[PDB]
């Protein structure tokens, strides 16, 4: 079987720590379950068939925006802000992501990934659920928890 | 200290093609081309995009650093385009897939070298210069 908890949470955590440069983002408790706010998608294609999804909530969206891109944005409302927002977190998405299918060489398949979406405003994006469910929640310095979900279809 | 982006034949910049789907990583390489002194000729969004923008300014663009995943045109198949249009073409993968295989195929397709995301603007730019060398 395709062994992907470790190289999950070793991307994940790898890439929060690369990117966001504040000290101590700490890996929580990881648990079959769960998490409005924002949500990022990026598919698993291939032979594994799934999918990684990063909530947060929008205060916490934007700090994570701010940090990235090193100036201040308050207002996800504001037409510009909401745009680069967006954008930084689907890039982050598809970082841990492409890490992630990347410490696949490690099998005798194929892991692919799609470009990302990206859900706010959204319902607590019930991407439902079939398949070996995993959110790993990384709390910021402050009480701002990021969850990086993974769900692969056996 | 000389920056990098200048022709020092000319004193004229190079001019850079940027093609990713993310405006957040357009914008982190605009930034460490421009502080080094290159010119950003144009930015594409997807792969059908940076081949248009390509053939548009195609004599003039010096450098193309292109990501993979993208909608409409991935990566890949944009590289093959554009090295299909112009056998003469310089371009660096910058993307999240890291794959040790897809780096030899991409530079077997072509590209001049490959950049492993997340970025940092010195590596980005030790690796725009090497595929200066004469
Ligand atoms: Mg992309």
């Amino acid at each position: 079987r395709i062994d992907y908890i470790e190289p999950f949470l070793d991307a994940a955590s790898s890439v929060l720590r690369d990117m966001l440069l504040v000290e101590n983002i700490e890996m929580g408790k990881p648990g079959l379950k769960s998490i409005k706010g924002v949500s990022v998608i990026v598919g698993l294609a291939g032979s594994v068939e799934g999918s990684i999804i990063i909530d947060m909530d929008i205060e916490t969206a934007l700090f994570v925006a701010s940090k990235l891109n090193f100036e201040e944005y308050d207002d996800f409302d504001d037409e510009e802000t909401k745009e680069m927002v967006a954008a930084t977190l689907t890039e982050v998405g598809n970082i841990i992501a492409g890490n992630f299918v990347t410490t696949l060489h490690a099998k005798g398949f194929v892991f692919d990934i799609t470009p990302p979406a990206f859900i706010y405003g959204e319902n607590m994006k019930i991407s439902n659920k079939g398949s070996e469910a995993l959110i790993v929640p990384f709390s910021l310095p402050d009480g701002k928890i990021i969850e990086v979900n993974i769900a692969i279809r056996e | 200290s000389k920056p990098r982006g200048i022709n020092y034949d000319t004193g004229i910049p190079f001019n850079v093609l940027i093609v990713d789907d993310s405006v957040f990583t357009v914008k982190q390489l605009t930034q460490i081309f421009t502080s080094e002194g290159f010119n950003i000729i144009d930015t594409a969004a997807d792969g059908e995009e940076a081949v248009i923008k390509y053939k548009n300014h195609y004599p003039n663009i010096d450098i193309v650093t292109l990501d993979i995943t993208m909608p409409k045109m991935d990566g890949i198949t944009c590289l093959s385009n554009i090295m299909e249009f112009d056998k003469n073409a310089r371009v660096i993968m910058i993307s999240a897939l890291g794959k040790e295989q897809l780096v030899k195929d991409c530079l077997i397709k072509g590209a001049k070298t490959f950049i492993v995301k997340p970025l940092d603007r010195a590596k980005v730019l030790q690796r725009v210069m090497s595929v200066f060398v004469k």
